[PDB]
């Protein structure tokens, strides 16, 4: 009964 | 106009005192910038060009200029720490903190993408931005009666950049910056677009991964229905986040995961325990995991919502990751669930998948399961069937098992399998 314990970061813009 | 440019001729461009040459080479920056393969950031950088384009980016009498530094920028500091490190050195957090009030949207939306790749950098420059101010801006580029009259990606962007604010730990981000943003969250995450939705359930992920404090600051505003909803939804990209959202709230007190059951997510285990996705079922699990080790009346839930037979599946065949969440959700249960309740677990199959992977070559999960054995037989013992479950663990080739690990190389699982052989097959 014991408690425990992805998108982009960063973007550049592209064309 | 402006392709193929070599950086020597951009630092020309740009080291002349001619305005309109100075847009035409930043342009060109951008442009080369703005290449899939291999922008040559590094280049620029040493060019020594980044505090030009910071000193651009303040020319409000020539807004196209402004647009053309900040997009070269935003591809800089899109990339290692050190370019972002950059970026950030040469005075561009209050310029494009100032350029978020500038009169073109397009503009202010890049200033808000620059920041967001700032902020998403790391924790420090998170803070740094918080401190110069970027709150207060990016929520009133928000402050509209409704959220659907601003454009699709300009939102998008906006709640990237919030998101961004939102995440990283050691340290979490201030109270008080998340109390401010909160709000706006809340509402982004009962919006319509479902990129907008996943960036939203993901900013609120992070802001639940954390001490019960931070858990509380969520479910205060009431949000854990629509992260329920949103549980529900069929587009993955939101429902990731969301489950990630109702995992990081179960791992609280017993009290939020009340709130959390309350809101019907059970309900929605069914086939997020099943589903394709192999990361959701190992999430999915998890979640259950946390679930289980709870008060009696929430494994009650769990099993009126006939999860039970549910984990049993997921112990017999899945990726070994969720199996191990599963084996945590059955020493859970067991540990702390009803002498009733272990007898209806018992009864539901779990027996002989929980030897199965007695034969697992990892020796966290056969603790586990060996403590979980532990509980089962004390519960057997009380209730005065211990010899039954020793024919069911003799029976099913198990006991086998148990008797090879009793010479196994970790010392836990060797005196327990070496406690279970002598107090129940002697």
């Amino acid at each position: 009964a014991k408690k425990r314990v992805y998108p982009k970061k960063k973007k550049a813009r592209i064309e | 106009g402006t392709v193929n440019w070599s950086v020597e001729d951009i630092v020309k461009g740009i080291n002349s005192n001619n305005l309109e040459s100075q847009l035409q080479a930043t342009q060109a920056a951008r442009k080369l910038l703005s290449r899939e393969k291999q922008p040559p950031i590094d280049n620029i950088i040493r060019a020594g060009l980044i505090p030009k384009f910071v000193s651009f980016l303040g020319k409000t009498d020539c807004s196209p200029i402004q647009f053309e530094s900040a997009w070269a920028l935003t591809n800089i500091a899109s990339g290692t720490s050190e370019q972002t490190k950059a970026v950030v050195d040469g005075g561009a957090i209050p310029a494009f903190i100032s350029l978020l009030a500038s009169p073109h949207a397009h503009i202010s939306e890049q200033a808000v993408w620059a920041l967001g790749n700032i902020a998403g950098d790391g924790s420090a420059f998170r803070d740094l931005v918080i401190k110069h101010g970027a709150i207060d801006p990016l929520l009133a580029l928000l402050a509209v009666p409704d959220l659907s009259t601003l454009a699709c990606g300009y939102l998008r962007n906006l709640t990237w950049t919030l998101s961004n604010l939102c995440r990283n730990k050691n340290p979490a981000p201030p109270l008080d910056a998340v109390e401010q943003i909160l709000p706006t969250l809340v509402r982004l995450l009962h919006h319509n677009d479902p990129e907008v939705l996943a960036d939203s359930c993901w900013a609120i992920s992070y802001l639940t991964d954390g001490p019960n404090e931070r858990i509380e600051m969520v479910v205060k505003k009431g949000v854990v229905p629509q992260l329920v909803k949103l549980l529900g939804a069929t587009e993955l990209p939101i429902v990731t986040p969301a489950l990630r959202a109702i995992g990081n709230i179960v791992t609280g007190t017993d009290e939020q995961t009340q709130k959390v059951i309350d809101a019907g997510a059970l309900a929605v285990f069914p086939s997020l325990l099943t589903n394709p996705k192999t990361n959701i079922q190992k999430e999915a699990t998890w979640t259950m995991s946390n679930i289980t080790a709870g008060r009696q009346d929430q494994i009650q839930q769990v099993v009126n919502h006939g999860l039970v037979p549910f984990l049993v599946g997921v112990l017999s065949k899945a990726d070994f990751k969720t199996q191990k969440e599963a084996a945590w959700a059955i020493t859970n249960y067991t540990s702390g669930g009803t002498v009733e309740q272990i007898v209806y677990l018992v009864h539901c199959g779990i027996i002989e998948p929980l030897m199965n992977l007695l034969s697992a070559k990892d020796t966290k999960i056969i603790q586990v399961i060996l403590d979980a054995i532990s509980n089962i037989f004390q519960a057997a013992e009380k209730l005065g069937e211990t010899e039954k479950l020793s024919i069911m663990i003799e029976e099913c080739g198990g006991l086998d098992k148990i008797e090879a690990l009793q010479r196994h190389e970790n010392e836990s699982v060797y005196k327990a399998s070496l406690n279970l052989i002598e107090k129940y097959f002697s």
